[PDB]
């Protein structure tokens, strides 16, 4: 038909890439919708669903936590945020990070494979007179 | 920085003050975006979005 | 000394040796997925730099 190349990349991974007929997205100003051959524009987009129409009329829906929209000559990419951003929510995360540092305090990393293995390793290694039993230099 | 399975290299890169890419900066084209709020406002957001992506990767 | 306990001592080192081997193997499997999400992190950043460098011109 007439189609342009869409790119919906997150900071963490690529979420979409392919030819599309059109996309609809909640722009900061209002209901925004890009059709093939739209004028170059750079805009922020609010959190919420984005409707996509892959070539051949197929439709896809994707929740974006907001981000940046960039249309340019023969290419349009959506640089999505991985979580709702905002000066209010940000200062919250910043204050938290500052606090956690003012008070050395434990926090579990996810890995259990390393957990129970490092523990067994610690118990098995411990209290062996091994280095003494053999005659070793060090 | 991960070179290969048996070689990792301790690296200290400078992010912000943006460095200095000839690749992304030297060339330019006729067209130009129409920024909704001032482009100055976006150049700021993008700059912060970028520095975070740097730290993440 | 004492063959009695040098055994359990040996068996002990045998065990830890068997554990560190398992860790090696596990970190091995974890290893491939690690490089994948390392690669998936590249597009967002490099695209954004082109936009910056461009609009940074003026």
């Amino acid at each position: 038909a007439m189609t342009y190349h869409l790119d919906v990349v997150s900071a963490e991974q690529q979420m979409f890439s392919g030819l599309v007929e059109k996309i609809q997205v909640t722009g900061s100003e209002g209901e925004l919708g890009i059709y093939p051959g739209h004028a170059p524009l750079l805009t922020a987009i609010k959190p919420g669903m984005i409707r996509i129409v892959k070539q051949h009329g197929h439709e896809e829906f994707i929740y974006l936590s907001g981000g940046i929209l960039e249309v340019q000559p023969g290419n349009v990419t959506v640089l999505a945020d991985t979580a709702i951003r905002g000066q209010d929510l940000d200062e919250a995360r910043a204050m938290e990070a500052k606090r956690k540092a003012e008070e050395h305090i434990s926090s579990s990393h996810g890995d259990v494979d390393y957990a129970q293995a490092s523990a067994e390793l610690a118990k098995a290694i411990a209290q062996l007179r091994v280095i003494e039993l053999t005659k070793k230099a060090m | 920085k991960f070179i290969n399975t048996m070689s990792q290299v301790p690296t200290i890169s400078q992010l912000l003050p943006l460095p200095a890419s000839d690749d992304d900066d030297l060339k330019h084209k006729s067209w130009d975006y129409l920024y909704e709020p001032d482009p100055k406002a976006l150049l700021d957001t993008l700059l912060r979005r970028y520095v975070e992506s740097q730290v993440y990767q | 000394a004492g063959a009695k306990e040098i055994r359990s001592k040996i068996a002990s080192v045998q065990n830890t040796q068997k554990i560190t081997k398992a860790m090696e193997m596990v970190a091995a499997s974890k290893m491939r997925k690690s490089q994948d999400r390392m690669a998936a992190s590249r597009p967002y950043a490099e695209t954004m730099r082109k936009v910056i460098g461009h609009l940074a011109h003026g």
